[PDB]
């Protein structure tokens, strides 16, 4: 499971088909086409999740400091997720953040549930999402770094498109 | 007309309400000769079938036999909680007579 | 070439569209209502 | 023809609209002989049914009877909001004649 | 045989193409006697019907009528956008003859 | 019996495999008199149809044509990619004989 | 009646339970005359079919063949894992006779 602290209430998150990036009005919106680049995101179509409640709450507390209420959505693992330190390698701008990004945003059926956070204090009551798709996400996992590499998005002159492993997965005109 | 599954199940000889309150654990469907049937199981151990068509079924009940299989298939793929069943307790596995779901 | 930057955007969007159809097979299949082909033909 | 469920409901005998604006709380389905029917309930506390077919149903009503059972199974299972029901109130539970849903 | 809805609509008298480019706002379904039919509406107030089956229709139409109502339910439930409608303008509400959707 | 659509398409006269490897871009459904058909297109510029039931069709096919339209509607709404099509290139648009989808 | 696929299948002569425990890799549907059938495959290279309606079919089986094809289109679309299959081993490809899905 991955954790993302957000101000937007679950009624809103449901109204939109998920936790969006900026550049999607709702989840199947191909109306605005968003720039999707992992390297640029990490420094851009991805939404950042954490590996622990702790980490999401911490990140939540700096950003959303003084919000009297926000939530920490508990998201399932599925292949739209990419581990950012595995894909960007020695070049991850924030290695300590051990961030896993979802390309596209996070669809509401992938949201397991959420915890209410009042005055920056987590209320231990995990409210379950009845619309979460249990059998489908039950055995799905994060996309493998192998698949991530062609999608890293380092610019064409970036020394990474000539080293392992990106040289073997560089697209047209990178390298 | 009945207002509830209990009320409906009061009218038949050989029926029993069962409280399941659970999603289906298994779904089997057979189109094998004379075994054109659906068997479902719950985690509790209880097995129940939707019985085969036969000349003992009045034409309207044939239509309903096909709707109960459709309901069990989609209840199972949506993982929906079945609340009580009304079954004919004199057949093995017990035959489904009616089914309710809540919330 | 900036082609690099344009290839990343395209491969990324093809990755996302594949994922969206899988998410649509999941939630739209809930409305699918089967027909008795025999009683309408 | 009419253009809404209210104009449609009005051209009938023994009918009334129920503003529902809520989803179905429970679904009961029965293949039990001579009571092959569906019953639905709301939080407001109203029980409605879709009648058993027979001789108050012109052969066209039978196609629509089955379609209404289908519609109510999918709306329930997905928690879709019913806007209004027009029912014949001379029946117990009151019996459904039309349904509208608003997005 | 025709290749686009606009070619198809043109082999018929009293038809018309409406361009919608919108999802359905409301869906009303009816099993009332002689009023078995679906009615849909869009934000802009266009209201259309799938007409009642009857002597007007050739027998092969009967089964397509039914398929049309089926399409109209899931399009509504899924908020899929409708591109164009070929309707028969000789009656109110206008009857649907053909439908296209595009992504 | 054929183990693949390529094997299966090859035992008929005037058929052609089309590797599509894409989703449908548009769906058109008609219930107009004598044009009871479905039309699908792809962004290649290709168009295909499901024939109006009629004259040179076995009665078994009649049931299978109705299944094809149902598969093409849900394949369209969920955006699933069609892999191959076996089509009768002696009709315009060409007609579909079999469809395959992979993974 | 049987209470498991293993038990049902055991009641037949020239059947074979297959434990698949995986989702379907391909789906092929044919409306071609005398080949109106479904073929499904798995990752494992295994192919199975749902037989063309032969003469050695009781009308109950006729409706059941259709149902099995329904089940296979929606399992394929939702990517649901099949647990065991019971199939006739004297046909190529092997003929589905019954199916189970677990959990």
């Amino acid at each position: 499971r991955l954790y993302k602290a957000d101000s937007r209430p679950p009624d809103e998150i449901k109204r939109s088909g998920g936790l969006m990036p900026r550049g999607h009005n709702e989840y199947f919106d191909r109306g605005t086409q968003m720039n999707i680049n992992l390297y640029d995101h990490a420094r851009d179509g991805y939404v950042s999740t954490s590996l622990s409640l702790r980490s999401a709450h911490l990140a939540g507390q700096s950003i959303l400091s003084g919000y009297s209420t926000y939530y920490i959505y508990v998201i399932a693992t599925a292949p739209n997720m990419f581990n950012v330190n595995d894909v960007l390698g020695v070049y991850s701008p924030h290695p300590y953040e051990q961030e896993v990004s979802a390309l596209g945003g996070i669809p509401y059926s992938q949201i397991y549930g959420w915890y209410r956070v009042n005055f920056g204090v987590i209320d231990e009551r995990l409210h379950r999402n009845r619309e979460y798709r249990d059998r489908y996400y039950r055995n799905l996992n994060i996309a493998p770094a192998e698949d991530g590499y062609r999608l890293a998005g380092f610019p064409p002159d970036h020394q990474a498109w000539r080293e392992e492993p990106w040289i073997h997965h560089a697209p047209q005109g990178c390298g | 007309a009945p207002q509830t599954i209990t009320e409906l199940c009061s009218e038949y000889r050989n029926t029993q309400i069962y409280t399941i309150n659970d999603k289906i654990l298994s779904y089997t469907e057979s189109m094998a000769g004379k075994r054109e049937m659906v068997i479902i199981t719950f985690k509790s151990g209880e097995t129940f079938q939707v019985e085969v068509p036969g000349s003992q079924h009045i034409d309207s009940q044939k239509k309903a036999i096909e709707r109960m299989k459709d309901t069990l298939r989609i209840t199972y793929l949506t993982e929906t909680k079945i609340d009580k069943l009304c079954v004919w307790n004199n057949k093995t596995p017990n035959s489904i007579a009616a089914i309710s779901m809540k919330n | 070439g900036d082609t690099c930057n344009e290839e990343t955007q395209n491969l990324s969007t093809i990755y996302l569209r594949e994922y969206q159809s899988k998410v649509k097979r999941q939630i739209f299949s809930d409305y699918q209502s089967e027909v008795d082909i025999y009683n309408r033909i």
